[PDB]
């Protein structure tokens, strides 16, 4: 979880996507969904909700985000006599995470503070 | 052809059927 | 106890062996006797 | 042992509801809860709900029958977070998302509120949730709710207020390059209390621009992102939106 | 003492997805009890095994 | 485990069968477990069983731990009645009979319960005052007698109750003036000494300081309830006569121990308050004393909640 | 290792009232004494070693003058002596003298007296020196086929401990004990064989149990207790197996043995969280508390009801 957060704040989206797969392998459904939120991956969010049996939320997510093929496939799994299909808000906004401007590939630049009198003299 | 009352093991079967009704 | 419709309902816990004598509908009371001929009643 | 209770139970067992309805008014209020439990176990849940005088038993029956109005009214009288959670689960299952939102709020289920708000695409609900979660100290839900709205300044202030100054500096460098120097000053000041040498080693981009390559270009990109992405897209356009992983905002 | 502060990376428990019969796997109390009786149980809390 | 607690609540009546064991620690743990499993569904059956066990302890004089078991049952019934106020009306009359018990510790726990109940439950005040007047003459312990006097002094609100308290106090003092009565008795003109006169002759004048406080509270209340000045002045003078005759006894050679200077100061203060009948003194004795009890009880309840909250936090 | 860190199977706090016998006196009594004097001298040597005295000079005297004796009491005392005597040098090498002792163990495993064989097999369960066990393995295996159940039950325990500590000396032990368990008739031998399989090879223990599962109610209480222990361990490791054993454990709640009822009720709570299963286990505990006259049982079984309530 800390590693996923570190990749998010450093802008390393490629490693963050590897963390999402690691959460899937570990069957950590909460961590898998959280990493899919950090990536803005709505398709994986729908897949996680479907696998967890949350059909209503999976359909809502797919239909709201224009995943019409997955939304239709989920809609066929609703019993039309007993289950009401949720209305989709046409004004729903895409909650896309901001793109990293300057990813942090290098460590924070440290000034060469004059090695304290002890460090400089002992090392030689 | 006499009416048979009491089958051996019915208590265990009733316990198992109760557990199944409780979702086990 | 009384049995009704497949249910057992406990009326009272007895501290000794009691024997059922009868029920008087007018008094809404069940009468019991013990070995010492002490008669008790329950509502 | 009331005759009226036994006669009622006997009439119900015989399925003579016409006789049961005649005996019911003769049963005192205190015994109606016992009669209601009997009706529930016999599968007559709807009759059990009308007979029960116990608000807890009426609430459980109302949940099982899906009588959301009766369950809501009993949940208001009971002030129990656990009743609000159960009512929220039922309201979600019945697609009554407005009632589910209200029940999740009374239950303080900020996770359930986030799940509902993100599923419905309700940006106003996510904003109220962010402010509510921040007041109640649920900083994880507050951060997520601000981040999903693109309110990066509120995410940054939340990290600063929680003492997460390194993570605030990483967030600022990645998403808010204009704020980096402010956060680094606060980070140096806080780190100086623990390790003064480590605090002096942290580069401030205002003093050492050469250690922050591309930061000047990132300021122009930050203004461009603020001008171009000011409005949230309609949720139905999600299939047309390129995922953030494929976007090079610096090139755009 | 049981209310651990829920971290952002902690697993989200979806009670609707959990099967009702998942007994939490308690540790094998017989083996723990035997190790405790022999004195080979490092006390979990106080002796940081890396001390 | 909160998931298992509800299943154990249905078994409370079976757990109470363990009270058949004569061991005090087994009974104590069983009562604690039953008290922790008490709900609105089982409280009535539990209270009926606990009342039957309390009554059995009066008939079974033979076990050494019977008095300690009686005290445990009283505390359990107290805690049930505080949690479920509807049961308090049924429990209080049975518990108040134990104020006459030789076991001071059980009677003290009952008195503390009755003091809390009469303050929290206004609907029980009449029942508690009436029952306290019935048992008052049977109280054997000085500490219990002092606490009963304070409850009667603080909660008697009717003219009939105030007159009944004065009548029982006079009956418990015997013939007045006390010094003249004892000198006539020695001149021939455990001797069943009224309990209060017994305590005073044994040298326990701290009961007389509490009596003076009680008499001051009831006299000031009687003046507010009765419009006839002649009856007001007669009742105040009668209350002052009781204090004066006790002071005369306490300074005499008749008691085993002389009255303390602190008890003399307290009774003298009460005499002075009754002579001046100032509105400030009436508010202190009839409002501020009851507010101080309410603040003490609320403070205790806040500290218990804070301790539970610190353990939960 | 210091004597305090060593495994201690025996503690004897005898007040040494009399002048502690000199090593020279003990040596003379062991060499020249009659069987009684040798027996008393050997008892004194064992007590001295147990109390932390090092008597290395007596080792060869005992080997030469006490080890070849056929007295049953001396034979048993020698097994206690070999339990406590240092067998290795400070550098962990086996003492050269122990080769002479290994041949004596082989002779005792072949002894015509069944109780000497059984006592020697029980002693071998405490031996940690693989080099001493290796030449004994053929004689230990031959004790499994012995006509007396006393030898066979102790041979199973010896094989179990050898397999647990030194698997390379008997890698076929789980198979050998499974075949023994299937053919055995003695209840104590069956229990010891089944107990080994629980710890060494649970799958073979389950295979055996699967053949007899419908007959478990007819088994002796000792074998039923070890079967309940297997069911607990297997269902704890593999929760999918719970569904298979619930019916067997419920039948054991009706056992005539109160010990089996107690263990079956405790195991049932771990197999099923269903209200009916918990109710059956709780009723079994309540019935044990009411029927059992011993206050120790009443208090401990009450604590199991308190533990149940914490859920």
């Amino acid at each position: 979880d800390k590693l996923s957060f570190l990749y998010l704040i450093t802008g390393n989206l490629e490693k963050l996507r590897k963390m999402m797969k690691i959460a899937e392998i570990r069957k950590d459904m909460s961590g898998h969904y959280q990493n899919a939120l950090y990536l803005g991956d709505v398709s994986e969010r729908v897949r996680i909700l479907k696998n967890c049996g949350q059909k209503s939320l999976a359909y809502l997510s797919a239909a709201t985000h224009g995943l019409d093929e997955e939304a239709e496939s989920l809609k066929e799994t609703f019993d039309p006599e007993k289950e009401t299909i949720p209305d989709i808000d046409p004004n729903a906004k895409l909650l896309q995470p901001p793109a990293p401007i300057m990813p942090l590939d290098t460590n924070w630049p440290l000034l060469t503070v004059s090695k304290g009198f002890f460090e400089g003299s002992i090392a030689s | 052809k006499a009416l048979k009352l009491g089958a051996k093991g019915k208590e265990v079967d009733n316990f198992v059927d109760k557990l199944k009704s409780e979702g086990e | 106890n009384y049995y009704v419709g497949g249910e057992i309902v406990t009326i009272a816990h007895l501290d000794r062996t009691m024997y059922l004598l009868g029920y008087i509908p007018k008094d809404n009371r069940l009468y019991l006797g013990d070995k010492e001929l002490n008669i008790v009643s329950y509502s | 042992l009331l005759v009226s209770v036994l006669e009622y139970q006997t009439a119900v067992m015989r399925r003579d509801f016409s006789m049961a309805d005649k005996v019911l008014p003769t049963i005192p209020k205190e015994q109606r809860t016992r009669v209601a439990h009997f009706l529930e176990k016999q599968g007559f849940k709807q009759q059990a709900l009308t007979v029960s005088t116990d608000p807890e038993h009426r609430f459980e029956l109302a949940l099982q029958l899906g009588e959301l109005k009766i369950a809501y009214q009993l949940a208001v009288e009971a002030e129990s977070e656990q009743k609000w959670k159960q009512l929220a689960e039922l309201a979600i299952s019945k697609c009554q998302f407005s009632l589910a939102q209200e029940c999740l709020h009374h239950a303080q289920d900020y996770g359930g509120l986030l799940l509902l708000a993100t599923a419905s695409g309700n940006a106003s609900m996510v904003n109220k949730l962010a402010e509510g979660a921040e007041r109640d100290g649920k900083n994880n839900v507050a951060f997520m709710s601000y981040f999903l709205q693109g309110k990066l300044d509120a995410c940054l202030e939340l990290l600063i207020r929680t003492g997460r100054l390194p993570e605030a500096a990483f967030l600022a460098r990645t998403y808010l390059p204009s704020q980096v120097s402010r956060v680094v000053k606060l980070w140096r000041e806080n780190l100086s209390k623990v390790n003064q040498k480590a605090a002096e080693s942290l580069a401030d981009p205002t003093e050492y621009e050469n250690l922050f390559p591309g930061l000047k270009e990132a300021f122009v990109v930050e203004e461009w992102v603020k001008e171009t992405h000011a409005d949230l897209w309609p949720a139905k356009q999600y299939p047309l939106v390129t995922p953030n992983e494929e976007r090079n905002v610096m090139e755009e | 003492k049981r209310n651990v502060t829920v971290q952002p990376d902690d697993p989200i428990s979806f009670m609707q997805l959990t099967a009702k019969n998942e007994m939490n796997c308690k540790e094998d109390q017989f083996q723990l009890s035997l190790l405790a009786a022999m004195g080979n149980t490092q006390r979990k809390e106080a002796a940081d095994p890396l001390a | 485990h909160p998931a298992h607690e509800r299943v154990l609540q249905d078994l409370v009546m079976d757990i109470l069968r363990v009270l058949s064991t004569p061991d005090l620690e087994v009974r104590k743990k069983t009562l604690q477990l039953a008290l922790d499993l008490v709900s609105s569904r089982n409280v009535e059956e539990l209270v009926i069983v606990l009342k039957k066990e309390v009554i059995k302890t009066n008939n079974v004089s033979e076990h050494e731990d019977t008095d300690k078991y009686r005290q445990l049952l009283v505390r359990t019934l107290h805690s049930c009645s505080v949690r479920f106020p509807d049961m308090a009306a049924n429990v209080i009359p049975v518990l108040m009979e134990f104020l006459s018990d030789s076991n001071e510790a059980a009677a003290a726990d009952v008195l503390e319960f009755v003091r809390e109940a009469i303050q929290r439950f206004d609907n029980l005040r009449m029942l508690i005052v009436e029952k306290m007047l019935e048992v008052f003459h049977a109280i054997k312990s000085v500490k219990i007698y002092r606490g009963a006097l304070w409850i009667l002094g603080e909660y008697c609100s009717t003219k009939e109750d105030i007159q009944s308290v004065m009548t029982e106090v006079r009956r418990s003092l015997g013939e007045i003036p006390i010094v003249e009565s004892e000198i006539k008795k020695e001149a021939g003109e455990e001797e069943d000494r009224p309990p209060l006169r017994g305590f005073l002759l044994d040298g326990d004048f701290f009961v007389a300081a509490s009596l003076a406080t009680t008499l001051t509270k009831i006299a000031l209340r009687y003046v507010a309830l009765v419009q006839e000045k002649k009856k007001q002045n007669s009742f105040v003078a009668e209350a002052m006569l009781l204090m004066a005759t006790i002071l005369h006894l306490g300074k005499s050679s008749l008691p085993k121990k002389p009255i303390t200077d602190d008890d003399v100061d307290r009774i003298s203060l009460c005499l002075k308050v009754l002579s001046e009948c100032s509105p400030l003194m009436n508010d202190i004795f009839n409002k501020e004393c009851r507010q101080s009890l309410s603040q003490m009880l609320s403070a205790k309840l806040e500290e218990e909640k804070l301790s539970q909250k610190k353990e939960s936090e | 290792m210091t004597a305090a860190e060593n495994v201690c199977y025996t503690l004897i706090n005898v007040p040494m009232d009399s002048e502690p016998p000199s090593e020279i006196s003990l040596k003379n009594d062991l060499e020249k004494g009659d069987v009684k004097s040798k027996t008393e001298a050997l008892k004194k040597v064992i007590i001295m070693i147990l109390n932390g005295e090092k008597l290395p000079g007596l080792l060869m005297t005992i080997i030469r003058f006490v080890l070849p004796l056929q007295d049953h009491t001396i034979k048993k005392l020698l097994l206690v002596f070999w339990e406590i005597v240092p067998k290795t040098t400070p550098d962990g090498r086996l003492l050269h003298e122990m080769i002479l002792v290994c041949d004596a163990y082989r002779k005792d495993l072949q002894h015509p007296n069944e109780f000497i064989r059984g006592s020697t097999l029980r002693f071998l369960c405490k031996l940690k020196e693989a080099e001493l066990l290796e030449p004994l393995m053929p004689a230990i295996r031959a004790c499994l086929e012995h006509r007396h159940s006393y030898v066979r039950r102790n041979a199973v325990l010896a094989i179990y401990t050898i397999y647990r500590n030194f698997e390379h000396l008997i890698p076929d032990a789980p198979e050998l004990i499974h075949d023994f368990l299937v053919n055995e008739k003695d209840a104590s031998c069956k229990r010891n064989a089944f107990m080994m399989l629980i710890h060494a090879d649970q799958d073979r223990a389950l295979d055996y149990l699967s053949t007899c599962i419908d007959q478990v109610q007819t088994f002796g209480d000792i074998l039923q207790l070890v079967i309940v222990e297997l069911i607990y361990k297997v269902c704890h490791a593999n929760p999918s197996e719970r569904a298979r054993f619930i019916r067997c454990i419920y039948n054991l709640l009706q056992s005539s043995s109160p010990a089996v009822k107690y263990e079956a009720a405790g195991t049932l709570v771990t197999l099923s969280s269903a209200p009916t299963a918990i109710k059956a286990a709780a009723q079994c505990y309540i019935d044990l508390i009411i029927k059992e006259s011993d206050n120790n049982v009443k208090l401990i079984v009450l604590d199991r009801l308190v533990e149940l309530k914490e859920h």
